[PDB]
């Protein structure tokens, strides 16, 4: 139990952090007219 | 029309009101088991889709 | 046929089983006399029961049928064909041959 | 038998998600 | 995709159409007994 | 570019079959977990304690039951709202007497359909359209919220969620009777509005546009070969649609603007569907149906029935009914 | 029906005196008693112990005798167990325990004979539904 | 327990104890639904309150008469009402006027908030669109769809 | 998004049609059932099972129970020509309520 | 008579699984262009 | 030979009056004088051979005594019913109204 | 040292364990045949719940095997307490009078079968060897106690069937026959043995503390007579405080 | 369980007669000439 806890904290922070820094990646710009939103 | 015809009167038909249609839904369930029936089942698909 | 049905008390008034009707898939066992007054029962809860056929020495005798000429007195017995009564006439059936299974089926009136 | 009918009911319905998906008639403009 | 070269139709005449539920039904009338036993 | 660039261009990519995003990087793992768990649960599971009185329900196919009876049973009422997840538990065995299945399938769902939400947002955002379909889906999702997240809070358990199967669902909506009279309530009132009407409202666009449909086929061919994908052109007659039906009722109650009816096709089943959402979220916390319970009293104050104590008479037996064993004290007070 | 002076003529004490109420003391008795009471006496039943309620044949075996004025006048003052046993203001609302209990403050003594005639004159008009509980809803 | 009650050692239809259980941590608490509550804290249950829970000496012993008022008083005030102020459950007669204020607090704040992320979801999707430039629609001559490569 | 997607607008508006109007009409014959008294009340199976097995327990069952809680609290008062009088010991509960 | 209670859906499936294939390659065959 | 406990009792005087051995304590309230006092001596010395015991009781005073002296045609014994005395069943049966 | 609160324990595990000694607690406390005593705390902690395999009819030596716990740290019988009696040999007789003197418990043998059970030491008396002028490591104390029905008499079967309660047929199979039916419709109320040995571990002579371990045995759930109970044999801790009363 | 005995076969003959309409229909479409 106790790894497999650790395992699914590993799981939930790594696509959390993809979560936060993709949508930090530029996201208003990624969109077919207007980019320069910033 | 169909419903209270089968039954053994009008008496048993939807009465014309906001809670009587209530007690309607609750008489069903309670003597029916009409939201067991598969029929029931298809109308609720239907209209919730 | 089993013969017909009459219940009594321990006083000898002759009680009468309320019916089934059509609309119940179940129903409970209420007993009272010709003039409606409740006389006995089977209950669901025991500890308040002022009706039960133990209190009330209910017996059964039974007049046509099989049973002819036959009276019961055994409180198992007794509610065993006052549920029974509920339907109505009482019935021998075979539940071998079919492997029948206790639950009430339309007939062809209802079928079609 | 029950229990293999509804379940084998269920993955052909799964299956027929992924052609529905996957393998569905193109949709063309004109 | 660029078509696959490879594919060719494919045919049931209906003579063999006959012979072939002629094949399945009469198996299925000899196996049956064994079936049901 | 680099990895990072990359993977990004992907995610958020146009052209991917189903579109990812990042919402869709939280959705598809934990809509892939709920799925897999109830799947497996629903098959195999075995009973469980909903009640938190040693009495376990059975929800599995393997266990007895049908597509009908089955489901994946709420976590246990000793439990309540506290977190259950594998690793509180000693054992699998324990987590699955307990309903840990429950807790598992139903926070993964309500995370990966929020993030559907999101994503609904997120694609309308890359191809250019409006932003608003979300919205739209947010009446749905609501209504998962109220009845798997919201109302066990109120009541203080899991074990008061919204089972996951038909029967169970059946269960959840005759005890909810019982306890709040809810078909008294005027949010469930307005839900109910909301879906008869979008059915309602649903059939009559789909009839008057089929009504007005141009000729463009022959009587041998379906007319829907009529309509090409992508044509500019519309494939019906609108004049001849709000001809029709501002003659079936009064030419100022039809629509003669298609963008219009479209909104309001939209917004009266999502509104009423918002207010069903609430009335199951505020019944959470007991604001309940009206109760019009010896409401009416005769000259010498005998009570006169109305159809409200009639109503009052059913859910008496519900609420006398229901756990059976679960109640030792006179008030059901959650 | 009506509610007549017979239906409002109720015991005063245990030696066959009566007292004739006005409506104005019957609607002021039932106001008194939803303010002061059905928290827990809703419908002659008694929420936190319903082994106790308030029909007229329980208040009659009640030591002292609860089923006229006086004895719910009393019970109001100074409360006892069911068997005059124990006093129990401490715990049930009374004049004596108008300290703790502060809805009993403004409570007058004619206001104590309205909500004393309340009680006796429900069952009069609900009969069993009066202490009957859920079961006769 | 006042009428001789041992409310320790009392079991229950189910087998756990009618008045007395404990969390499945192993505290004392009380028995019946209520064992959903057992995080409950408040000043006139806490004197009963040991290290392991509820402690059965205290119980016995050292409940004072405030305490029961307290309880009556709260047990008789439920947060459970109808619509038009109709105190207690669904099916109570009409006598008790009474909605309690946490009640109107909760569902008035929760309704709130839910129409209030709807709006946050309508705005937030249409800042995007209009810094974008296409929240009055698609331009006929430059949809961005029409660009991409098909599906399949 | 959801991976199928309307391509044919006269399909679609048929399909609007047929959804709400077939499913009235499915729940309309299911009440030509009940006219008869002909439910979907039971299912056999379960029932055979439950009888036997005193451990058994499924939604279903629990929702029977609640249905003869609906009937018996009812009945009196909703079909007042039947002059039924249920005892107090007679009417089904469970523990406490 | 006391016969193994799959002999009817073994027998129902033995003929129409391969009938059924035979039905559709012979009517797939039939609809294909003549010359 | 399978028998129902309660049910079988129902046949004897505990159907009749209150059973000191074995009734739930909330039937002494059907006559003056009984409740709560003398009903809590009366449970918590049971079980007693003859009614006549509960004058037995050690600490009775003298109108307490003649109250149960009143009250002995209303009671009986019977032999202690493992069903009805177990759960504290005797102090809080699962009934209230 | 420590003296812990609720908020400490609250959520441990820590409150369903018994009291230890620690190991220097392995004094004598003196027992004066003149004074009477009482046990003011009996707390019992079970570890391990064995319940024997039922055999084919090979009447074959058949084993008490081990088990999962599944209902979780809700095990532990505590804040027991009663007579303890010198009798005229010397020996101590424990009456249990009252406290947290059951547990219901679910364990699962091998292969998912569930066996509740009534973990209690319900009216238990036990007693120790003649002579006990000092309760020692070298005192036990073994006895009997009740075991009543797993359920009492209002529970409900899931067909609404009970003894106290409850529908006393099949009403859903109206008319099957009752005869296959009445071991499932006549419900019965259990009543048996139980026999328990505690063996002093541990005995701090100043503060009247014991410890040591126990094991006990007893029927499980019958189910209100539907089917045969099983043998089940408790393992675990207790801890003991003495008193003159 | 004792289910009925004829639901297998109910089931399966449900499924398997209209779907293999639909399957012999859908295959001689795509048979005919493009
Ligand atoms: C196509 C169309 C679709 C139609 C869909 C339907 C939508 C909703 C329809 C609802 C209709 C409401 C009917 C009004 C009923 C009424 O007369 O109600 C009367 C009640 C008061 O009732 C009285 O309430 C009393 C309360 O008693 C209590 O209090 C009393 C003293 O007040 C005594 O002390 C008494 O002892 C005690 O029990 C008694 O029960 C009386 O008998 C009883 O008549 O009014 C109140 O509660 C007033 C406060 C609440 C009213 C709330 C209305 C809610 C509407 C929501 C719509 C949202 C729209 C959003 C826009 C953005
Ligand atoms: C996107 C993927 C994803 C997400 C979001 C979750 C989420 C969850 N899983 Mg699942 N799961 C996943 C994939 C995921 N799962 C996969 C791939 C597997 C197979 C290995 C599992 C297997 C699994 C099991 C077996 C169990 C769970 C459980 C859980 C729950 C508890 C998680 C937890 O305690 O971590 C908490 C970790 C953190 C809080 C660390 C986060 C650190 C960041 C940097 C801080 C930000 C925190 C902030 C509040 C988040 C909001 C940000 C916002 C502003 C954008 C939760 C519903 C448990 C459950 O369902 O219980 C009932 C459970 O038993 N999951
Ligand atoms: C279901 C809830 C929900 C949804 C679908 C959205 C969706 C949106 N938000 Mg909002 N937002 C929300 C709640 C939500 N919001 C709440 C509660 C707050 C207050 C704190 C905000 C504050 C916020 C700001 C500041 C911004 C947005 C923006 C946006 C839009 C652009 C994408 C974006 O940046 O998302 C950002 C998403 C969030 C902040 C929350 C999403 C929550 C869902 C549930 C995902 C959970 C993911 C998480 C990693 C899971 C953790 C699991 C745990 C076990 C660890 C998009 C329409 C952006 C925009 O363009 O506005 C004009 C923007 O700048 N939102
Ligand atoms: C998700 C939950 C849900 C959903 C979506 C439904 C949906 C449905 N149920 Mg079900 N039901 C449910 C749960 C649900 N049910 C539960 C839990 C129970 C308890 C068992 C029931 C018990 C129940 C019963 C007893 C019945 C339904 C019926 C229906 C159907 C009603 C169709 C309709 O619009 O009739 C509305 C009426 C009509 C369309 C008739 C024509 C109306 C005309 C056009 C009105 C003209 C009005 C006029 C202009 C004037 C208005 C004046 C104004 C002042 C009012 C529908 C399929 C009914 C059904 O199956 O019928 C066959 C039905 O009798 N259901
Ligand atoms: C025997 C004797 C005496 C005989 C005499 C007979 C005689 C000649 C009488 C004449 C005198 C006379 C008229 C007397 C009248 C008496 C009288 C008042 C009778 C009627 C009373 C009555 C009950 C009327 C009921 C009518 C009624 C309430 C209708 C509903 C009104 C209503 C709310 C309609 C919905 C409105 C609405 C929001 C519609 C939009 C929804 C919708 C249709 C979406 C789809 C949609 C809309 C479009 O718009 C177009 C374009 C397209 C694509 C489309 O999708
Ligand atoms: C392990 C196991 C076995 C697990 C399974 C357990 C389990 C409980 C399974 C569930 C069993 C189950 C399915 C039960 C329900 C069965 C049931 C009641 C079925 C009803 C059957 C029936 C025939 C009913 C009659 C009424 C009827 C016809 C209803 C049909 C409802 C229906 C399919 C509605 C459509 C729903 C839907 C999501 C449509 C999407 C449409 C779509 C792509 C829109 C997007 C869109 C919009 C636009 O506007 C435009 C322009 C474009 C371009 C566009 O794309
Ligand atoms: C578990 C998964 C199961 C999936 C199951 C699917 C299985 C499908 C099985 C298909 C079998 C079909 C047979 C097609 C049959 C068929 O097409 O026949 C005719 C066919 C003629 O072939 P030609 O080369 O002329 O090509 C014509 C083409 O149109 C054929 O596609 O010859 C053969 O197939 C060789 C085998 C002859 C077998 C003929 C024997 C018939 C004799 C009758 C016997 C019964 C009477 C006995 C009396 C005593
Ligand atoms: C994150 C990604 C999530 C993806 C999840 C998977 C979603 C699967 C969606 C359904 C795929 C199957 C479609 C077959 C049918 C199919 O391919 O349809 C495709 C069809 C395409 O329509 P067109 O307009 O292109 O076709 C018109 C002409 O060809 C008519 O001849 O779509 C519709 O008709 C939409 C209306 C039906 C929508 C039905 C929705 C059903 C939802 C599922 C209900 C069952 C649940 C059972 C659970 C056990
Ligand atoms: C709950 C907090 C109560 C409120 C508010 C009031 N009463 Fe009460 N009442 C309560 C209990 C628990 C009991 C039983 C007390 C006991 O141990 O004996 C009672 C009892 C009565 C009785 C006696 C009933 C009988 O003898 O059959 C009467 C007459 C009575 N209560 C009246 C009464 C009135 C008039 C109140 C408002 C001023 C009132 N009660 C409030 C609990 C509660
Ligand atoms: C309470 C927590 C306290 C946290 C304190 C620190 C604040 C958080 C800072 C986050 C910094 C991330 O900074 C962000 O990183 C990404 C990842 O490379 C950058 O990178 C992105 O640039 C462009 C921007 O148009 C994208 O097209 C490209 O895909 C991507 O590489 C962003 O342009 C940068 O702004
Ligand atoms: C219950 C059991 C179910 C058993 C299921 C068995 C399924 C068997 C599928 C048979 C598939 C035949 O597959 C089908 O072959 C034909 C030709 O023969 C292809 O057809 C191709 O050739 C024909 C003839 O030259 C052209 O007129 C046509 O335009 C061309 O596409 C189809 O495009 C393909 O769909
Ligand atoms: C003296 C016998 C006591 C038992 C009384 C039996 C009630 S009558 C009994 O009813 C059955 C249905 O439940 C039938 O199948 C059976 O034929 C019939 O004998
Ligand atoms: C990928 C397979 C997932 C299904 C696993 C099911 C749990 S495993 C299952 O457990 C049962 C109950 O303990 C046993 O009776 C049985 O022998 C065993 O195979
Ligand atoms: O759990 Mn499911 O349902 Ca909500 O109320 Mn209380 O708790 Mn139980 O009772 Mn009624
Ligand atoms: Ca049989
Ligand atoms: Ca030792
Ligand atoms: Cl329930
Ligand atoms: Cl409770
Ligand atoms: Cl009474």
């Amino acid at each position: 139990m106790e790894t497999l806890k650790i395992t699914v904290y590993i799981v939930v922070t790594f696509f959390v952090l993809l979560f936060v820094f993709g949508f930090l990646s530029g996201d208003p710009a990624r969109n077919p007219k207007r980019k320069d939103l910033e | 029309l169909i419903y209270p015809l089968g039954q053994s009167s009008w008496f048993f038909a939807p009465s014309f009101g906001v809670a009587a249609i209530f007690r309607f839904l609750l008489f069903f369930q309670g003597f029916h088991n009409w939201t067991l029936n598969p029929f029931h089942m298809m109308g609720v698909a239907g209209v919730l889709g | 046929w089993k013969g017909h049905a009459v219940f009594r008390n321990k006083e000898g008034e002759e009680l009468f089983v309320r019916r089934m009707p059509a609309f119940f898939e179940s129903f409970p066992v209420i007993l009272t006399d010709k003039n409606g007054v409740v006389k006995a029962d089977i209950p669901f809860r025991r500890a308040e029961s002022k009706y039960s056929f133990e209190q009330q020495g209910v017996t059964v005798s039974f007049y046509g049928g099989e049973l002819n000429g036959q009276t019961f007195t055994d409180p198992p017995t007794v509610k065993s064909y006052a549920r029974k009564a509920i339907f109505g006439e009482i019935f021998e059936f075979d539940t071998e041959t079919l492997n029948s299974d206790g639950i009430f089926r339309t007939s062809p009136r209802g079928w079609f | 038998m029950e229990t293999i009918t509804y379940v084998f009911i269920f993955a052909c319905i799964i299956a027929l998600f992924f052609f529905a998906i996957f393998f569905r008639e193109p949709p063309r403009i004109t | 995709m660029e078509p696959n070269p490879n594919r060719q139709p494919v045919e049931l005449n209906r003579t063999s159409l006959y012979l072939g539920l002629l094949l399945i039904l009469v198996l299925a009338l000899l196996f049956s007994s064994y079936f049901f036993n | 570019a680099n990895l990072w660039e990359r993977f990004c261009n992907w995610v958020t990519s146009t052209d991917n079959r189903l579109y990812v995003g990042w919402f869709g990087v939280i959705m598809i793992p934990t809509l892939l977990a709920a799925t897999i768990c109830f799947v497996i649960a629903f098959i195999a599971a075995p009973p469980v304690d909903i009640d938190g009185i040693r009495e376990p329900v059975s929800g599995s196919l393997l266990y007895g039951n049908n597509i009908i009876t089955g489901a994946v049973v709420p976590s246990s009422n000793a439990i309540g709202l506290h977190f259950y997840p594998i690793w509180e538990a000693a054992s699998l065995d324990e987590w699955l007497y307990n309903g840990g299945p429950y807790q598992l399938i139903i926070f993964h769902f309500l995370l990966g359909a929020s993030c559907y939400m999101g994503r609904q947002w997120e694609l309308s955002y890359r191809l250019g359209m409006r932003p608003w379909i979300c919205v739209a889906y947010s009446a749905p999702l609501a209504s998962a919220f109220a009845v798997f997240l919201i109302y066990p809070i109120g009541q203080g358990s899991f074990s008061d969620g919204m089972p996951l199967g038909i029967s169970g669902t059946f269960n959840f909506m005759i005890v909810f009777q019982a306890e709040h009279n809810i078909l008294m309530h005027p949010f469930h009132q307005l839900g109910v509005a909301g879906v008869f009407g979008g059915a309602l409202f649903c059939a009559m666009h789909g009839s008057l546009v089929t009504s007005s449909l141009i000729r463009e086929t022959t009587e041998t061919e379906s007319a829907n070969y009529g309509y090409k994908f992508g044509q500019e052109e519309e494939t019906y007659n609108i004049v001849a649609a709000h001809g029709y039906f501002g003659r079936l009722i009064f030419q100022y109650a039809s629509f003669n603007n298609s963008r219009s009816l479209h909104f309001f096709l939209a917004a009266w089943p999502v509104v009423g569907v918002w207010f069903a959402a609430l009335g199951i979220s505020t019944m959470a916390f007991n604001l309940n149906g009206f109760n019009f319970n010896h409401s009416v009293i005769d000259a010498k104050g005998n009570v006169i029935n109305t159809w409200a104590d009639i109503i009052n008479r059913a859910n008496l037996g519900m609420e006398v009914m229901h756990e059976r064993n679960a109640h030792n004290f006179p008030l059901d007070l959650a | 029906a009506e509610l007549t002076p017979e239906v409002l003529t109720v015991p005063l004490n245990s030696e066959g005196k009566t007292i004739t109420l006005t409506e104005k003391q019957y609607l002021e008795g039932k106001r008194l008693f939803q303010y002061a009471c059905a928290s827990c006496h809703v419908g002659g039943i008694t929420k936190t112990n319903p082994s106790l309620d308030l029909r007229t044949e329980t208040l009659a075996l009640a030591t002292p005798p609860r089923d006229n004025i006086e004895g719910l006048v009393d019970y109001m003052k100074n409360p006892t167990t069911y068997d005059g046993e124990q006093e129990i203001a401490e715990v049930h609302p009374s004049l004596r325990s108008a300290d703790i209990f502060p809805k009993m403050r403004n409570l007058t003594e004619k206001d104590l004979v309205a909500i004393a005639g309340h009680i006796l004159v429900e069952p009069k008009i609900l009969g069993d539904k009066w202490g009957g509980g859920k079961v006769y809803y | 327990q006042k009428l001789g009650a041992n409310v320790g050692s009392a079991q229950g239809p189910t087998g756990l104890g009618k008045y007395l259980m404990r969390s499945p941590t192993g505290e004392i608490i009380f028995g019946g639904e209520t064992m959903r509550f057992w995080d409950f804290r408040g000043p006139w249950l806490e004197p009963l309150r040991g290290p392991n829970g509820l402690d059965l000496n205290k119980i016995k012993n050292d409940i004072q008469p405030w305490q029961e008022r307290r309880a009556a008083e709260y047990m008789t005030h439920a947060p459970l009402g109808s619509l038009n102020s109709v105190g207690g459950v669904a099916t109570e007669i009409n006598s008790v006027n009474f909605v309690s204020p946490r009640s109107w607090l909760a569902t008035s704040h929760f309704v709130l908030a839910f129409f209030f992320l709807v709006g946050h979801l309508w705005h937030a999707g249409r800042a995007r669109a209009a810094a974008a430039g296409f929240e009055k629609g698609i331009d006929r001559e430059s949809e961005p769809v029409l660009s991409m490569p098909s599906l399949d | 998004i959801f991976g199928i997607a309307f391509s044919n607008k006269r399909w679609l508006h048929f399909f609007m049609l047929f959804v709400p109007v077939t499913g009235l009409w499915m729940s309309a014959i299911g009440v030509v059932g009940l006219a008869l008294n002909l439910r979907s009340y039971d299912f056999i199976s379960q029932e055979i099972r439950a009888a036997e097995d005193p451990e058994f327990e499924t939604f279903y069952t629990k929702n029977l129970l609640l249905n003869e809680g609906i009937r018996a609290w009812m009945a009196p008062q909703d079909q007042p020509h039947e002059n039924f009088v249920f005892p107090e010991e007679v009417l089904p509960r469970g523990n406490a309520l | 008579m006391e016969v193994n209670q799959l002999g009817l859906i073994a027998t129902a499936l033995f003929v129409l699984v391969p009938s059924v294939f035979l039905i559709i390659l012979y009517v797939q065959t039939e609809s294909q262009q003549k010359s | 030979e399978l028998v129902n406990v309660v049910d079988e009792k129902l046949g004897t005087a505990y159907g009749e009056k209150i059973d000191l051995n074995n009734t739930n304590i909330a039937a002494f309230i059907q006559y003056r004088g009984l409740y709560p006092t003398l009903a809590k001596l009366i449970v918590k010395n049971a079980p007693y051979e003859s009614v006549e015991d509960v004058l037995n009781i050690p600490g009775l005073t003298e109108r307490q005594k003649q109250i149960l002296r009143e009250n002995l045609e209303h009671f009986t014994v019977t032999e202690v019913e493992t069903a009805l005395v177990e759960g504290g069943d005797r102090y809080n049966n699962g009934l209230y109204k | 040292a420590a003296t812990l609160t609720y908020d400490d324990i609250v959520g441990t595990g820590l409150a369903n364990k018994c009291p230890t000694l620690d190991d220097t607690a392995r004094g004598a406390y003196p027992i004066d045949s003149s004074q009477t005593y009482r046990i003011a705390r009996l707390c019992l902690q079970p570890t391990t719940f064995l319940v024997k395999e039922e055999p084919k009819n090979k009447r074959q030596e058949a084993e008490f095997v081990p088990t999962k716990l599944v209902t979780r740290e809700t095990t532990s019988l505590d804040q027991i307490q009663g007579e303890l009696k010198v009798n005229s040999d010397g020996s101590l007789t424990f009456v249990e009078e009252d406290g947290i003197d059951f547990q219901p418990v679910t364990v699962q043998m091998a292969g998912g079968e569930r066996i509740p059970l009534l973990f209690t030491v319900k009216n238990l008396v036990a007693s120790t060897q003649p002579n006990v002028t000092s309760i020692t490591t070298s005192t036990d104390f073994k006895g009997e106690f009740n075991v009543p029905s797993y359920r009492t008499a209002n529970f409900l079967d899931p067909k609404g069937r009970g003894l106290a309660s409850g529908y006393d047929s099949a009403i859903a199979l109206p008319q099957a026959k009752e005869e296959e039916l009445a071991r499932a419709n006549v419900k019965r109320f259990s009543l048996t043995k139980g026999q328990i040995s505690l063996n002093v571990a541990k005995v701090d002579g100043r503060t009247g503390e014991i410890a040591g371990t126990f094991e006990s045995e007893q029927l499980s759930d019958d189910d209100m007579g539907a089917h045969e109970p099983h043998e089940v044999k408790i393992q675990g801790v207790f801890y003991a405080s003495i008193e003159p009363a």
